[PDB]
């Protein structure tokens, strides 16, 4: 009794206490830009330096594939993320086993943010310390993004960022942003915020990943770029 | 108990969705395919330091328990393949667990309890039978959970034949080749006078065992 | 924790676990709500980035069922919460009668749920407070407004959120009875905006009529707004 | 009751699978013509589910979320046994009252080397009761006579022109039929009078 | 700091008094248990002019036969509420006979006092005052949240009772009949309002001997017997 | 008695499931003997322990094997159960529950903590 | 009871026997363009059609959408499939409905859940009689009042075969993003 | 009376599993090596009494025909996870029939300790976990902290003075290696850190070749390797 | 105590009135059928008498004839002030069932303060009499009376059946009733007329001691 950490409880005020410092740790992580795009969804990361040993080729930590249509990417601790990109692909699949269609993602992100409020308000352990930004095509609205959060709340986003420096990007994609946007633009963009989140001129090619979803002849298809195109698209964004 | 309700609930196992459709339709009166029945001449014996199994197919008979274990199963093709996929795992999991050589008794002792928690419903019959620390073991499980150490035992349809033949010519002390010998002199005789396919024979050591599946 | 009275009596006869979640109401989001006659104006305040942030996925003018209709101010994943609880429980009563759910069943129900909250072990109280607007069986509208401490009473023209109490003094200096549907939408948006900034993209009100919840169309707003301004002045 | 029956042929870097589309109830009673027994359940896995069409569905549905479940878990490509072992463990889920479908199992082995294809073929029973056949296999209600042009008609390796001559010449149940011809660059799916 | 069952230094459980401290915040209800029936009273405490006044009502008919007057936390108070007209009917459906009041107010208590484990967490901080008829009689019953039940003569409840049990006992008397009763309330209820004894800011429920039904007064009725009073 | 107990609940028509042919009676058929498959193994287990040991052997069991259980994540996500496992010494034994799968569909994340902890 | 279902070129109809000859409780107009006929036992029905329209009810109502008619014909296929789990008695589903993606479609669905896309689907007592016509006069490009001329007629097939007389049906018709319903006496 | 112990403090950082990472930099190194050929792992196993049967302390383990274990923290931790990955292994394999994928095991041992921190009233994990092993795929060798993030990595060490060993490995590694070169590195990696000298008995290593089953080297080999 | 469960755990050695019980057998649902295989005297139950309900211009009708065993048994239960439940089939069942749907009506009533519909009250009443359907239940209802949408003369049985009309009569010879009414039968029928023709019928089904009672929008009277 004497050792409850009391979780689930008011501050004297308004709010969750473990909530602040829950969304304290999605601002102590690596920047995440999301993107809506004429022909595609962008959704770029910043790879933290654990090392130069790690295993560059086919370890994107950062975004994540929950379904064939649908996709994410994290700004806090990936252990979590784990689980509930699991718990996201779990639901995801019963809806298709269930009722026979592709996912739409907004029930998607409502069910994770559930588990999150879950996790939030019932029992005493503490709450998932991450945020997610969903993002996919259907064909009730088109192409559509999200942003979710521990404390359960979600709307959508034609651009946005979190991590360090979210500001910054948030700036950054106020200003240079349109929306008849071809999926190059998008890219450069992308580069472009990157760069300025994280104080460098030129982006560094291993320092950075990128991905978008294609729907073209009518199939939903994801890339995921690897480092040649990043290098790339570097090239051109700084010849221009 | 509350503990293994939640362990019911969190893990899973056998589904029974669709018991009263089923039940409706037999009542209805329509007939339904019937059941791969894999029961053909089988037989294994005790032989000098080492076990020599029998069987014929082409689905091969003989399966893998362990390096000193091998079996062979007479009935329900699919009864007999998963319980042997789970009676070899359980053991390689033992073996992993504990790191110790694999014991005939234990695989005895377990197939006797998972065959006697399901009172025939699994028609499944097995001649494990092996080489471990007390030496070479037979056994003779039947579909009631009922082990014995027998010097020489023959099941499946065909099972009169092999036995009366084993039971004329077995003897203590037999070579390897007697053994193999014997072994077809049960089985093909077996294939030739019951109502087929290829002849398996498997000597069973301590080590560095060996499969023929084209034996005959 | 589980079974563990997280709200409890305090010194002086308050539960402050239900005080937090008040002033937790208190500083979320402005709502206003006006009926009249056999249909219920609703305003929420909307809160968006401009250029980055898609106005569509705001929602906060939910319909429960065929007829209610609820608003609601504070935590928005509490709300949707509540608001699956509430959808699932108006399914389940018309379930049993084969009749529209009225508002006074759904009120009840979500002034207990709020109660249950606020009373039992290793649950907190919802933080939000929800009006439902709607038809009871009699087919008259009318207006409930819960509380997170699960109190509940009717209400002709009742606001919710941060400065509740200048929206709640002016509808009751202002309010009049059986007006029309202009004079309606023209209240509201008065109502709403002596506590938020003139403007177009800070309200999303609709229309309750027994048919369903008409949202109001941007130009009409847009007109109304430019209207209030040129008032002011 | 909705029954058929399915076939199946290997040849040289080739594997075609074929099918009749008829589904009716009440014993012999048509209610539809065209039915889908056939599933392309990945580019190099297609199953050929044949008996009552709800459990067609069921058990086409369940492996449907078990495979992408694997696919988007693992992230890469996933191997013909694996999905083999899976049907077997799925049958066998319903040792009482299993599903009433008599499935067959097509697929390309992928040696990864670059890669190199083979075919893969196997049967099972209504419990599951894989056997590695790597020749001609059959599966359905009505397998009896097809056993005899299968056993009568197999050339061993054979052009993709060739096996489907031979699978369409070969080939409760009727109403017309169709034939999928798989090649590791490229599928043919066309339907017999 | 402490859990909801810790006896303090007195002997006595510091949530139930924290819970006898929240009842006094609440509105006025008077009741007299004269030999005719039972004339529970209430208050009507407007919050604001925009209050629609049918949906905020104090007075609850647990039963045909029973009436009550809440106080304190108002949900706790329906929950209350709840539960007694639940198992007053489930005691219809077993026995014939209506349930007394004496029982159902066993029922309020040990609702009441369940928090301890001996499901609810915390005591329900309400101070009930049921009242109804039974075959021997009128009967006025009283539960705080300590769960020590006990019947009136006659009895008031709410913030400011202090006047009001003090003008009961200062005007009570045996034998009063029904009409007496009622101007009693009423003039109790005027020297315990702060503002004027209007028709409409009043709620009176009453259960007669004879008909034994829970009539709750009208307009007019109340208009009569606000005329009748004296000066 | 059985059959649960009726209290006027009114709601007896769900929009999530419908009821089942037998209710509560449990006619025995084969997934009524395999839904009782594992509590009768350990009730013998117990049954061999307490007996031979004393009753404090299956006391000291119970509460272990109930405190691990106790530790384990919201209902929602699947729970690991670890320690579970090594207290009840099933960890070295693979087992048809373990292995094998239920797909599960129409209530709600928070109908299920209202139904599995009673709130 | 039987039930007659035809679909094709624009337009969907639904038939079936109300038979009191008033019944009611056969079909379930579901929200948006779409319907739920079934067959069987009154409590059955009653039951198993409230249960699938309030489901769809609360999906429709908890994501601000409405259901795809394939979605609501396979989630009904399953409820179906779970239903005879927990309740061993025969019910006969006849799904149609419009969606914007495919158009207009019905589907064909047994006590078993054996369900199918059909553009001429029957079920009851006198279902054999009905798909006889429906497979001999059928044909694409199908206007929808001769659709109706050839459901009088099989109304006038069955009236004539067995020795049912004044009997009646209820024709619910979906076309043009419009629901309507009539009662034809024959 | 369910709640978490390992609660966010202020400024976040998830100050518990942090505690637990400190046992990680307390622990023994525990290196491994991704060779072009294979995969390495090699430890350091201590002689704390001099009276201790080397065989019987277990530190490098195999779990399936082609994946190994080794760990740096308190060995009852190290047991149980061992058990339950090999648990899952053959829960793998008679779900699939095949070896379990060194991704998929790495995943749920990942979920799994995530669980623990996470659960209620229940502490996490004192030790980071370090898989290797050869499949279809190729190489892979993976490392799982007590916090559950897991890590694609190629050459790695954990335990005391695990930045300068990651510092040695990183001056003298490349991507093609042969095993012979890979197991040279590991040794001259294990007595670069050692404080004292280094002979038989004191370092256990262990190997998955490219088609052979993963084996202990034998105190014989190590011997051979050490000159 | 948890002693105690433990204690008769290990020595092998093990009642609300509102909790109903049911038998080991291998199928208790038939369990009631297996008995009737062996006997009869005791499933000799007192059935009810063959009902009569009717709308008509000013109200509604309903007679039932007394005849059990007994003759003198009631067959009308007052389930609302406005509702009045028949009884056919099975006395204890539908007794019983009426009796707990009118203390479910007096809850609603209660808590949410509005009269219940006759559909609503129906709905309830198949509801529940489906949740023990299979489990062996006879039991013919005819509701009727009054609601804000106008009367109603709703229709349950054991097995779900929830049917809305205007004439319905249920029991024993019930067809008889329902020749006799299709005979003659006008909704725009005086008292009088409508009471005589009631009595008519029933005599003429309990042929091959009658009570009548005419509801009306402000409750019934027993004539």
């Amino acid at each position: 009794r004497r050792y409850d950490s009391r979780t689930t409880t008011f501050s004297p005020e308004g709010r969750l206490y473990q909530v602040e410092y829950a969304l304290e740790a999605i601002n102590n992580a690596s920047i995440t830009i999301g993107l809506i795009t004429k022909d595609g969804v962008i959704l770029g990361a910043d790879k933290v330096f654990i090392s130069k040993l790690i295993d560059k080729a086919n370890n994107y930590e950062k975004i994540y594939k929950i379904d064939k249509h649908i996709f994410c990417g994290v700004a806090g601790l990936n252990a979590d993320a784990n689980i509930l990109i699991n718990q996201s692909r779990l639901y995801a699949q019963r809806y298709l086993y269930n009722y026979n269609e592709v996912q739409p993602v907004s029930q998607l992100v409502v069910q994770i943010c559930d588990i999150k409020q879950s996790y939030t308000q019932y029992g005493g352990l503490r709450p998932y310390g991450v945020s997610f930004l969903i993002g996919g095509y259907d064909t009730k609205d088109g192409y559509q993004l999200y942003h979710t959060d521990p404390s359960g709340n979600y709307s959508g986003w034609f651009a946005t960022a979190i991590g360090t420096n979210n500001l910054t990007a948030s700036s950054v994609l106020k200003q240079e942003w349109k929306n008849d946007m071809t999926l190059e633009e998008g890219l450069l963009l992308a580069l472009k915020t990157l760069a300025k989140s994280t104080d460098t001129e030129i982006p560094k090619s291993e320092k950075i990943e990128l991905a978008y979803l294609t729907n073209k002849d009518g199939e939903v298809y994801q890339k995921y770029l690897t480092e040649k195109e990043i290098e790339e698209l570097i090239k051109l964004y700084t010849q221009k | 108990l509350e503990y293994i309700n939640i362990l019911k609930e969190e893990n899973g196992g056998y589904n029974f969705d669709n018991l009263k459709r089923n039940e409706i339709l037999k009542e209805k009166g329509v007939k339904f395919p019937q059941f791969r029945k894999t029961g053909t001449t089988i037989c294994g014996l005790v032989c000098q330091n080492a076990v020599i199994l029998g069987a014929d197919t082409n689905c091969s008979k003989l399966h893998y328990i362990s390096k000193n274990i091998w079996c062979a199963g007479a009935g329900v093709a699919g009864d007999l393949e998963h319980t042997t996929l789970w009676l070899q795992h359980n053991v390689e999991l033992h073996r992993l667990n504990t790191n110790t050589q694999p014991r005939v008794s234990m695989c005895v002792s377990r197939l006797t309890q998972e065959l006697f928690k399901y009172q025939g419903y699994k028609v499944c019959a097995i001649v494990l039978g092996g080489v471990d620390v007390n030496g070479p073991q037979l056994y003779g499980i039947h579909p009631h959970g009922s082990s014995c150490l027998l010097p020489f035992t023959a099941l499946g349809s065909g099972s009169l034949n092999a036995m009366a033949v084993l039971e004329a010519k077995y003897r203590d002390n037999m070579t390897i080749e007697e053994g193999k010998n014997l072994v077809c002199e049960a089985i093909c005789a077996g294939i030739f006078n019951d109502l087929g396919g290829n002849v398996d024979i498997c000597v069973i050591t301590k080590d560095s065992y060996q499969h023929i599946r084209p034996y005959k | 924790s589980y079974d563990r009275a997280i709200t409890v009596f305090s010194p002086d006869g308050h539960l402050l676990q239900v005080e937090h979640a008040l002033e937790a109401v208190k500083k979320g989001g402005c709502a206003v709500a006006i009926k009249s006659s056999n249909f219920a104006v609703l305003a929420v305040e909307k809160k968006n980035i401009p250029k980055l942030q898609n106005p569509k996925t705001t929602e906060k003018l939910i319909k429960l069922d065929e007829h209610n209709c609820l608003a609601f101010a504070g935590l928005n994943a509490d709300a949707r919460v509540l608001v699956n609880k509430t959808r699932l429980e108006c399914q389940r009563y018309y379930l049993n009668m084969d009749e529209p759910a009225p508002v006074d069943y759904i009120a009840k129900y979500v002034a207990k749920v709020q109660q249950k909250f606020t009373h039992r072990g290793g649950v907190r109280p919802f933080g939000i407070a929800t009006l439902i607007a709607g038809f009871k069986n009699n087919k008259e509208i009318c207006i409930y407004q819960t509380e997170p401490s699960g109190i509940y009473a009717a209400w002709k023209a009742q606001a919710i959120g941060k400065n509740a109490k200048i929206v709640q003094e002016f509808l009751e200096k202002n309010y009049q009875e059986n007006m029309e549907q202009k004079d309606c939408i023209f209240l509201a948006l008065k109502a709403i905006f002596e506590v938020v900034e003139l403007s177009s993209k800070n309200v999303e009100v609709a229309l309750l009529t027994e048919k369903d919840l008409t949202f109001i169309e941007e130009q009409e707003i847009n007109s109304m707004v430019e209207l209030i301004d040129q008032e002011r002045t | 009751y909705n029954g058929g029956c399915v076939l199946g042929m290997s040849g040289s870097n080739c594997v075609a699978i074929a099918c009749d589309l008829r589904l009716g109830a009440n014993t012999f009673t048509t209610v539809s013509t065209k039915f889908s027994k056939i599933f392309k359940m990945n580019n190099n896995v297609y199953v050929g589910l044949s008996g009552l069409a709800t459990d067609i569905q069921t058990l086409y549905e369940i492996l449907r979320y078990r495979v992408n479940l694997y696919e988007v878990r693992q992230d890469a490509e996933m191997d013909v046994e694996c999905f083999a072992n899976m049907l077997s463990s799925i049958l066998y889920s319903n040792r009482f009252s299993p599903y009433f479908v008599n499935p067959i199992v097509v697929g390309f082995k992928l040696k990864h080397y670059k890669v190199n294809y083979e075919p893969y073929l196997t049967a099972y029973d209504l419990i599951g009761a894989k056997c590695e056949t790597r020749d001609f296999v059959v599966n359905g209600v009505t397998s009896e006579q097809l056993f005899g042009m299968c056993e009568s008609l197999y050339v061993k390796d054979q052009d993709e022109n060739g096996l489907f001559e031979t699978i369409s010449q070969c080939l409760i149940s009727g109403w017309g039929a169709e034939v999928l011809v798989l090649t590791p660059e490229k599928i043919i799916k066309k339907k017999l009078k | 700091d402490r859990g909801v069952n810790t006896f303090s230094p007195e002997g006595r459980l510091f949530q139930v008094e924290y819970a006898l401290g929240a009842i006094k915040l609440g509105s006025t209800a008077v009741g007299i248990c004269v030999n005719d029936g039972v004339i529970l009273a209430s208050e009507r405490r407007i919050s604001s002019t925009l209050i629609e006044k049918d949906s905020v009502e104090k007075l609850l008919s647990i039963d045909d036969h029973i009436g009550c007057a809440m106080s304190g936390l108002m949900a706790d108070a329906r929950t209350l509420i709840d539960y007694a007209r639940v198992e007053c009917n489930h005691y219809k459906f077993i026995y014939n006979e209506n349930i007394n009041i004496k029982s159902c107010v066993e029922l309020i208590s040990e609702l009441a006092l369940d928090f301890s484990n001996l499901i609810m967490s915390r005591p329900f901080g309400v101070a009930l005052l049921i009242g109804g008829v039974d075959k021997n009689g009128p009967c006025l019953w009283y539960t705080e949240p300590s769960g020590t039940n006990t019947r009136f003569s006659a009895a008031s409840i709410g913030s400011a009772q202090e006047g009001a049990e003090l003008l009961l006992q200062e005007n009570y008397k045996k034998d009063m009949t029904f009409e007496q009763a009622e101007i009693l309330a009423l003039t109790v209820l005027r020297q315990v309002m702060e503002d004027k004894l209007s028709t409409s800011n009043v709620e009176i429920c009453a259960i007669k001997k004879s008909d034994q039904t829970f009539y709750k007064y009208n307009t007019d009725d109340i208009s009569r017997i606000i005329d009748v009073l004296p000066s | 008695n059985y059959l649960e107990k009726l209290n006027f609940d009114f709601k007896v028509k769900d929009v999530v499931s419908i009821r089942d042919i037998n209710l509560e009676g449990k006619e025995k058929n084969i997934e009524t003997f395999h839904d009782t498959i594992l509590l009768n193994e350990e009730k013998n287990f117990l049954k061999r322990t307490g007996l031979i040991y004393g009753s404090q052997e299956v006391y000291k069991n119970i509460l272990d094997r109930e405190i691990v259980s106790l530790s384990r994540r919201l209902p929602g996500i699947k729970s690991s159960l670890l320690s579970l496992d090594i207290v009840r010494n099933t960890i070295d034994r693979i087992d048809s529950y373990e292995y094998m799968e239920k797909i599960d569909p129409l209530e709600p994340l928070s109908e299920i903590i209202e139904k599995k902890m009673n709130i | 009871d039987t039930l007659i279902g035809l679909r094709g070129n624009n337009f969907v109809v639904l038939a079936a026997d109300t038979y009191k000859n008033d019944d009611n409780t056969k079909f379930y107009d579901i929200h948006g363009n779409k319907c739920l006929l079934l067959g069987g036992s009154i409590g059955d029905r009653l039951q198993f059609g409230e249960f699938i329209r309030k489901n769809v009810h609360l999906y429709q109502y908890q994501n601000n959408t409405d259901m795809f008619v394939k979605s609501f014909a396979f989630f009904t296929r399953k409820n179906l499939a779970y239903y005879l789990r927990r309740n061993p008695f025969e019910v006969n589903c006849l799904i149609a409905g419009y969606d914007k993606k495919d158009g207009y479609q019905l589907y064909w669905c047994d006590y078993l859940s054996n369900m199918d896309s059909v553009n001429k689907g029957a079920h009851g007592y006198g279902a054999y009689l009905v798909s006889a016509i429906l497979d001999k006069y059928y044909h694409e490009n199908l206007t929808v009042d001769e659709a109706l001329d050839i459901f009088k007629l099989c109304f006038e097939e069955l009236k004539k075969r067995f020795l049912l007389t004044q009997i009646n049906y209820e024709l619910r018709i979906m076309y043009d993003n419009k629901v309507e319903t009539q009662y034809v006496t024959v | 009376y369910s709640f978490s112990l390992t609660t966010f403090s202020p400024t976040g950082k998830l100050v518990q599993i942090e505690y637990a990472l400190n046992r990680v930099s307390s622990s023994s190194p525990a290196l491994g090596i991704r060779a072009k050929n294979g995969v390495i792992i090699a430890t350091e196993k201590k002689s704390p009494n001099e009276l201790i049967e080397e065989n019987s302390i277990f530190k490098i383990q195999q779990i399936s025909e082609h994946i190994g274990i080794v760990y740096a923290g308190m060995p009852g931790d190290f047991r149980v996870l061992l058990k339950r990955a090999r648990k899952e292994a053959i829960r793998y394999s008679l779900q699939y029939g095949s070896e379990i994928l060194v991704k998929e095991l790495v995943k749920i041992i990942a979920s799994i300790v995530q669980e623990f921190t996470q659960t209620g009233g229940v502490r996490p994990f004192g030790l980071s976990l370090l898989i290797c092993g050869v499949d279809v795929y190729g190489y892979h060798l993976y490392q799982i902290d007590p916090s559950g993030c897991y890590f694609n990595w190629m050459a790695t060490c954990v335990g005391k003075d695990y930045q300068n060993n990651m510092s040695f490995l990183e001056k003298r590694y490349n991507k093609d290696i042969e095993i012979e070169d890979a197991i040279h590195t590991a040794i001259l990696t294990l007595k670069e850190s050692y404080e004292g000298v280094l002979n038989e008995k004191n370092i256990e290593i262990g190997v998955a070749y490219d088609n052979k089953p993963f084996k202990i080297l034998t105190q014989n080999e190590i011997k051979d390797y050490l000159i | 105590s948890f002693m105690n469960e433990i204690d008769n755990l290990i020595n092998d050695v093990e009642n609300d009135e509102l909790e109903f019980c049911v038998a080991p057998v291998n199928v208790p649902r038939n369990f009631i059928k297996y008995a009737q295989t062996q006997n009869k005297k005791l499933f000799d139950f007192h059935k009810g008498t063959t009902t009569l309900a009717f709308k008509f211009k000013d109200g509604i009708i309903v007679a039932v004839d007394s005849r059990a065993s007994s003759q003198n048994v009631e067959k009308i239960i007052e389930i609302n002030k406005n509702i009045l439940g028949t009884m056919a089939g099975g006395a204890a069942d539908c007794l019983y069932w009426e009796k707990y749907l009118g203390k479910i009506i007096k809850i609603y009533e209660l808590r949410n303060n509005e009269k219940i519909s006759v559909r609503a009250a129906s709905t309830i009443l198949s509801n529940i009499l489906y949740q023990y359907k299979g489990y062996g239940l006879c039991c013919g209802i005819i509701l009727s009376g009054y609601d804000h949408t106008g009367f109603n003369m709703f229709y349950v049985d054991d097995s779900g059946k929830k049917v809305e009309g205007n004439l319905f009569s249920c029991g024993s010879g019930s067809t008889y009733a329902y020749s006799i009414l299709d005979s003659a039968y006008d909704y725009n029928l005086n008292l009088d007329q409508a009471v005589e023709l009631a009595r008519n019928a029933i005599y003429h089904a309990t042929f091959r001691k009658v009570r009548v009672f005419h509801i009306h929008k402000n409750g019934y009277d027993k004539i």
